[PDB]
């Protein structure tokens, strides 16, 4: 038994943070999002692929569309590989394709930008393929475009790395 | 009656019937006796979500809209061609029915 049903279909559209009256569409397509378990909200992200203009907003349950950060990227065109948020330190970490490992540290009180800190912990040569934050947020892993996997702590020191190769699959099959 | 079963396909309801409980026992599985497309009773509405019955005389179809939800009532007498009862509206988001 145990049929599965739907209880709610709550949905909306994340509006952009207008700066000069350009309230219309700026091709501010959604990039990624993450559940805000510490406040029961959504930390949505909407960015532009032409200028690098990205706005990350903590969409509160009550409707407080708090734009926690907004800025531009050096490569400004490479895809946002991944994104997550840290509650204890109140950080927003983004990982882009080209190695733009960006950390945005905001203030609990003043959620306006320019009151934050934007840092680049490091870059990956010749870009990255994919990355995925650990469910405990204690480590992060990715692989370079040239098959070199790297794993590193949440303080962004390289835990280890391993050049992904072709021979290994050929030896550990046992068919 | 335990003899009519409803199913919600996207934009259509399927009503299946078995002549009697005993005929269910003997092996005659319930057969599709009626199909009522959503467009046939509402030529365009958002999407149906859940369904229930009333005394084997009425059907309540809970569908969700962008803000609220609509409970459409259907009469199962003359199963082949059911008639649309008033589509009642609740000004809140129904989660269960």
């Amino acid at each position: 038994m145990r049929n599965l049903i739907t209880l709610n279909k709550g949905k909306f559209k994340p509006t952009a943070s207008t700066a000069e009256g350009d309230e219309d569409d700026l091709s501010f397509t959604l990039l990624d999002s993450v559940f805000d378990t510490l406040s029961d909200s959504i930390t949505c992200v909407l960015g532009s692929t032409d200028i690098g203009a990205i706005e990350v907003q903590q969409f509160m349950k009550d409707g407080s569309r708090n734009v926690l950060a907004s800025f531009n990227i050096q490569t400004f065109d490479d895809k946002l590989l991944s994104f997550v948020h840290f509650a204890d330190i109140n950080q927003l970490v983004f990982v882009f394709e080209q190695g733009d490992i960006i950390t945005a540290t905001y203030d609990p009180v003043s959620l306006d930008p320019a009151e934050t800190l934007i840092e680049i912990m490091g870059t990956i040569d010749n870009g990255i393929a994919a990355a995925q934050w650990s469910y405990d947020e204690e480590t992060l892993a990715m692989v370079t475009k040239d098959r070199n996997v790297v794993v590193l702590s949440k303080l962004f020191e390289p835990i280890s790395e391993y050049h992904l190769e072709v021979d290994d699959l050929k030896i550990s099959k046992h068919v | 009656s335990n003899e009519i079963y409803a199913a919600i396909n996207k934009d259509v309801l399927i009503f299946a019937a078995v002549p009697s409980i005993e005929e269910m026992k003997k092996g005659k599985h319930p057969s599709i006796v009626c199909e009522f497309p959503k467009s046939e009773f509402t030529s365009e509405v958002d999407s149906l979500r859940q369904v229930a019955f009333i005394n084997d005389s009425i059907v309540g179809v809970l569908l969700d809209t962008d803000n609220l939800s609509r409970i459409a009532l259907l009469d199962i007498q003359d199963i082949t061609q059911p008639t649309l009862i008033t589509i009642v509206e609740v000004y809140d988001k129904i989660v269960l029915l």
